[PDB]
This record gives structure tokens, C-alpha cells and sequence, in this order.
């Protein structure tokens, strides 16, 4: 009837950070040894970490040696781990699970699992923006839509910076899909529409992307 | 049990003016209270705690007064750097209550929004979704309500909103709302609309266009 | 300079979990009470939870008691907030911040503060699921594809259970959109592909969606 | 210290005794230990110290061995016992696992049939177009497929999806789904699957013409 609970799973881009933990049911965890371990795809599994008790030493299989952090707290009766600038081989299920007590034993098996969560680390940390138009039909309004693009910022500036007067480019905002989104606008006078072209340049560094998009009356 | 109640929610001032922000509190709480400077995107800084203690580094034009459930934060000069969200906190023991933050702003007049909207574009609604933009220009105050109409039907959900901070020029704001639909229950509707209440406007103002212009 | 850093923040589903953590720099957390406070749309700060020297005592905004768990890691200077069942109104900018110690004061605010991170609750708790043909073209097979669906289960039956021999429903992978997606596939005799009609007929519990999809030859 | 296990899938009856062999690189004494783990499950500790059993497993599993050499025997194999088992060598501050032994049900070899999906012309007007590959009814599970797409070898664009083994016939049925962008599928016009399996004494090619 001992049980073990882990939380905190999830889809993560490469380079990012994730945070698990752990209860229990039927137990206390102070007097024992508590683990970290993953199930790799492919069915091998992989001791991840150890917290002791009274945390008198905290243990790392080398491959998280420096971006792993195991932590416990035995008055609620949680482990947790926190995981940083995570690759694509940490794509795994993550266990916890219990050793017997370190204060009465120098070498004992896991004996208590917890069922798993589930941990997906996409290889792709950068994705560039999508440019769309925002065509105009005395003073009109044209502007560009930048969409899709991971992480923040990208950069707009119009004609290559020839043309500022008026430009409002907006907080970009996260989308449900976990990409950002964001427009550029400006105003001119409505008789330059026909003499004048209007190009919106993006610059988005984290994936190495530039896009000029011409913005005319459709 | 203590709420604390800010007065008032948008103060706007010129550079060189001394500013008062008072905070109210529901209960006696002495002296246990602090005040703290925020900009947008940064963390909150403290300038005064025990309702009149400046703490060390912060300009002496900034100084705080009152007690029991009155309190006044009191800015003398106003420079261009104090523009900013300004919180009022009452700290206990184990736990604190904050005021709704009130945010100090460069004065100028009132400006009704310029709106406009825009079309998805081909290439996008191929792609597969409809993204439909609604831009409300150089208004102020900042406050405005954007509401979708698709075939006369009012939208709910499915619609997300930004704002530009004031201009450096002339102290306006923008409001972007951008409509995501399918492109299949994009092209099953004709009429798409977007409607805008602003309080220097006497009626709401619509602007729209038939699907296939 | 005296230094807190969060991490942990990132996008999640209604009704999700999500844990951060606050490490610090340049002072040690044992002496301070720690506490959570989150930036609301609107503008205003929000107290949400704290957690008192030697975990004493933890406390908690009414909006989230019985949902949020705060913990501290005295030994290497952590403190962790986990979220469980989360709402759209949990939608915030989330720091972590001390509480001010003296030997000459009991009482003090909060002097210091990290940056903050992002933390944003999806309002759809569930998705309903896409039901697409796998087109037939001796033994013949056809299918149905089931796509961006949340969360798991889905069920696959075939004309409303009368078909059952030589079917094969696969395990539901996960995309890289978040959303799970499955096919079902039979294996038919190729003479019954005029005769016999197939209907294959997705039940999606979470979100109540139900989807009948007849797979035909294609021409 | 590395350990490895022998066989990596080891095919057989009910009724069997079978034995799974743990190999340590060094001597790692008696600290070790054997788990059983069903797909979708939490592993579960069977035999400790080598040779102790843990309270509540069957009789039927006994473990031995020391130094560098070890055992797991399995007296009187069960459905139930149709699973993966791992070996691990465990100290007080370091733990390594083996790679895993499948234990399947054996049967004959059986060459998968092979079928091909072009995606949906709703799905392509949607804007995604998802290619579906089918490996029916084949033994044992290994198998590679690959994608090609004008001739042109396809990477990271495709996940797969395995059923367990067959209650009546014991074999194996796979998916390979290769997911592409409305844009990215009209440049192009032949799309296949190649599938390699023990059962097919050449690799065999299913493919279409987009648009016919």
C-alpha cells in the first residue's frame, strides 16, 4: 500500500528547465534514502540521482553531473528535481523511488517505485517567424504580422530604417501553441501608397533569420 | 482580512510636479507598511517600509507619511525616471497584502483611437489559419474595450490582446487585438468586425470588410 | 550584490501541474522567510505564499490553499513552489522574494526580489480529436487516423463492434504540438470493398466528443 | 562499471525455464539486484543481494551468482511473466543498470504486410498532410522502416507506434507516421516507405504518386 507519486512532466525545448517532485502515501520519507531514476526510449533504464537522508550527500550519475539538482523536504514528505539546460537524451520517464535507510545500510536496491511522468525534450531550442502582410485599403495603416518564432525578441525596423515616424511595433504575446506572436504597424500619408514601397525587415538572432517582406494595397 | 485599497489607480502628471498616492487600509495595521516602485518587465524595488523610512539609495524626493489605515507616498519633483506602477504593501508575520498598484503617467489630452482592420492574408489562410488584426492608434488614456462581431455574432475566446507602452513622442498608446480562426470556419463566415469603446468616444466606432473584399 | 534567480516557469494546461524553484546569490536563505508573490494582467502584485524560518509554519493566499505546496532547501538555498490543478486566473509573472532579518527588527518587508518568471494556463483542459481515412486503394487494409487530441484516452471501434477480427489499435504517440494522435487499422478481403461498408467510430471521454468516420475507396 | 545482460530478447513458451545472464565489468561481490517491468508500468523488485527473494514473488524466480557473474532463472514461465528484466549493481553512492532482456512469447517467423496511406485531401486542405506506413502481423518485432521522399532520404519527420504481442496469433503490428506541412508535401511527388525485416529476403517498397 505504499505508494509514490511523481508531477511535474512535460514537453521542454532543448536548453531549457523543468522542475519534478514527488509525494508519498503510507510512508514517511525521513528515514530513507530517496532516488531518481529514468526509462530511456529503447526500455534501458538510467540512475538519474540520490538524495541521502538528513541530505548528508546528494549523488549525480555523471551525464546531469552540473545541471541536475536533487533536493528533499521530510517534514511534507517531498522529493524534487530540477533539471536544467536539458538535452534530448534526458527524453525519458522519470521514477522515484526509495532506498532502505543509509544510516543501516551501505548498498540497498530500489524496493518502492513511484508509476512515472513522462519528460520530452524536442531537439529544436529556435524556430524563425512566419512574415505576413498587413495590407492598407489622408493617413492609412499597412503593417507586418510576425508569427511562430521561438524564443523572444525578434527586431523590426521598416525600409531599413529609413522610416520610423509613426512605427509601433507591440509586445509579442505566447500562443497556446507555445510560439510567439507579434505585429508592426505604421502610418503614412494615403497619397504615398502608390509612389512609395514599404518593406518590414525581421531580424530574429536566435535562429539566424532575416525576412524583408513588401507590404502593398492588394 | 486586510484589504488595502490604492487611490487612486492612474495618476497623471507633468515632469517637476509633487504627486501624492494614498493607500487605505480595511483595519488598523500601525506602521507596517512599505512601498515599492515597479517598471514594466523589471522587478519591484522597495523605497519606503514602516510607512516613512527611505530605505538607503532611494532619491530624497520620494518620503511616506501616515499610520493606523492611512498612509500617503508623497514624490517631490517628478522626474522622468519615476514613471512607473507604484504598490503599497502591508507586511505581517507569515503573510503580506498588496494594493491594486497605481500607475504614475505622462499628462497630455484626451485622444480617441484611430482604428483600422486588417484582412488575413493569402498566403497564411492557404497555410491553414486566418489571422484577423484590429489596430486601435495614438489613443489616451490607455483604458479601451476591443470586442470581435464575425457574421454579427459576438466572439468570446478566441482573440488575444497587446499595448505599446506611451510613445516617447506624444505620449499616446496602441492596442493590437488579433481574431485566429481555422480556415475552414474563417471562409464559412462573410462579415468580420471589430468594435472599440473609448471614453473620448461618444459611440463605439466599428470597422469591418467582407470576406473575399 | 544579493541575488534571486526563478526558473521552472513555461506553458501548461488547465487543470496541469507545474513546480518552479528560486536559487539564490551572495546570502544564505535560513535566516529569511521566503515568499511567492505573482504579477497579475492589470498591473497589480499578488501575495501568494510563504514559508517560515526552520518551515516552522507555511502559509498560503486563499485563492490557492489546498492547491500550492511551498518548500524550502536550507543546505543549498532553494525554495519551491508547486502548482497543482491550476487555473487561468494562476496566469502571472511569478518572483520569488525575501523577507527582510534583523537582530533589530521583528517585522520587515520584502528587500529583495528576482526577476521573475512567466507562468501562463492555457484555458482548454481538453481537445477533441481530428478523424481523418486511411483509404483501402487478396487482403486489403483501411484505417482511420486520430489526431491532436488531449488528453489520453481514445477508443476505436469498428461498425459499432460487429467488426473486430484482424483489427489493430496503435499505442497513441505524442507530438511535438502537445496533442496525441493514433491510428486504427483492419485488414478486409478485397472483394468486400464494394459490398461492405466500414465505419469506424471515436469516443474521446474527456471532452465528451463522439465521431463517426466511413472509410471508402478513394478515385 | 558497465554491466551487461544475455540475451537481449530472449523467445519462449509458457512452461519454460529460462535463465537471463548480468555480466559486470568488475567485481561488484553480491550487490545485485533484478526488476521486472511491464510496458506502461512501474518497475518491480524481485531479488536482492543476488539471491534474495523479495516478500510476495512467486517461488518460481530465483536469482545466483557473484564477482562478475550472475543469473536470474525463471522456473515454470507464466503469461504473467512475459516482460522486460533488468539487472542492477547498487552501492551506497553509484547504481548502473544492464540494457534490458524482453521475455516474448515464440512463435514462427512472419514477414509484416507492408501498406501505404497518402493523407486525406481534407487533412491537405487543413494544411498538414500526414503519410502513414503499416507493418501487419509480423515476427519477430524488429524492424527498420525508412522514408523517401523523391528518392531523398527522410530524418526527424516521422514517429512510430508498436502494439504488443497478438493474444491469438503472437505477432506484431507497427505504425509510421511521417508528418509534413501542406507546402513542404506539393514540392514533391514520389513518397515511400521502405521496411527491413528478418521475415523478407530483400527490403520491400511501397510508394505513391502524389495527385493519382
Amino acid at each position: 500500500e505504499v505508494q509514490l507519486v511523481e508531477s511535474g512532466g512535460g514537453l521542454v525545448k532543448a536548453g531549457g528547465s523543468l522542475i519534478l517532485s514527488c509525494g508519498v502515501s503510507n510512508f514517511r520519507i525521513s528515514a530513507h534514502t530517496m532516488n531518481w531514476v529514468r526509462r530511456v526510449p529503447g526500455g534501458g533504464l538510467e540512475w538519474v540521482a540520490s538524495i541521502s537522508t538528513s541530505s548528508t550527500y546528494r549523488d549525480y550519475a555523471d551525464a546531469v553531473k552540473g545541471r541536475f539538482t536533487v533536493s528533499r523536504d521530510d517534514l511534507e514528505d517531498f522529493v524534487y528535481l530540477q533539471m536544467h539546460k536539458m538535452r534530448v537524451e534526458d527524453t525519458a520517464i522519470y521514477y522515484c523511488a526509495r532506498k532502505g535507510s543509509d544510516r543501516l545500510s551501505d548498498n540497498d536496491p530500489f524496493d518502492a517505485w513511484g508509476p512515472g511522468t513522462v519528460v520530452t525534450v524536442s531537439p529544436a531550442s529556435t524556430k524563425g517567424p512566419s512574415v505576413f502582410p498587413l495590407a492598407p485599403s489622408g493617413t492609412a495603416a499597412l503593417g507586418c504580422l510576425v508569427k511562430d518564432y521561438f524564443p523572444e525578441p525578434v527586431t523590426v525596423s521598416w525600409n531599413s530604417g529609413a522610416l520610423t515616424s509613426g512605427v509601433h511595433t507591440f509586445p509579442a504575446v505566447l500562443q497556446s501553441s507555445g510560439l510567439y506572436s507579434l505585429s508592426s504597424v505604421v502610418t503614412v500619408p494615403s497619397s504615398s501608397l502608390g509612389t512609395q514601397t514599404y518593406i518590414c525587415n525581421v531580424n530574429h538572432k536566435p535562429s539566424n533569420t532575416k525576412v524583408d517582406k513588401k507590404v502593398e494595397p492588394k | 482580512d486586510v484589504v488595502m485599497t490604492q487611490s487612486p489607480s492612474t495618476l497623471s502628471a507633468s515632469v517637476g510636479d509633487t504627486i501624492t498616492i494614498t493607500c487605505r487600509a480595511s483595519q488598523s495595521i500601525e506602521t507596517w507598511l512599505a512601498w515599492y516602485q515597479q517598471k514594466p518587465g523589471k522587478a519591484p524595488k522597495l523605497l519606503i517600509y514602516k510607512a516613512s523610512t527611505l530605505k538607503t539609495g532611494v532619491p530624497s524626493r520620494f518620503s511616506g507619511s501616515g499610520s493606523g489605515t492611512e498612509f500617503t507616498l508623497t514624490i517631490s519633483g517628478l522626474q522622468f525616471d519615476d514613471f512607473a506602477t507604484y504598490h503599497c504593501q502591508h507586511y505581517a508575520g507569515y503573510s503580506a497584502t498588496f494594493g491594486q498598484g497605481t500607475r504614475v503617467e505622462i499628462k497630455r489630452t484626451v485622444a480617441a483611437p484611430s482604428v483600422f482592420i486588417f484582412p488575413p492574408s493569402d498566403e497564411q489562410l492557404k497555410s491553414g489559419t486566418a489571422s484577423v488584426v484590429c489596430l486601435l492608434n495614438n489613443f489616451y488614456p490607455r483604458e479601451a474595450k476591443v470586442q470581435w462581431k464575425v457574421d454579427n455574432a459576438l466572439q468570446s475566446g478566441n482573440s488575444q490582446e497587446s499595448v505599446t507602452e506611451q510613445d516617447s513622442k506624444d505620449s499616446t498608446y496602441s492596442l493590437s487585438s488579433t481574431l485566429t480562426l481555422s480556415k475552414a470556419d474563417y471562409e464559412k463566415h462573410k462579415v468580420y468586425a471589430c468594435e472599440v469603446t473609448h471614453q473620448g468616444l461618444s459611440s463605439p466606432v466599428t470597422k469591418s470588410f467582407n470576406r473575399g473584399e
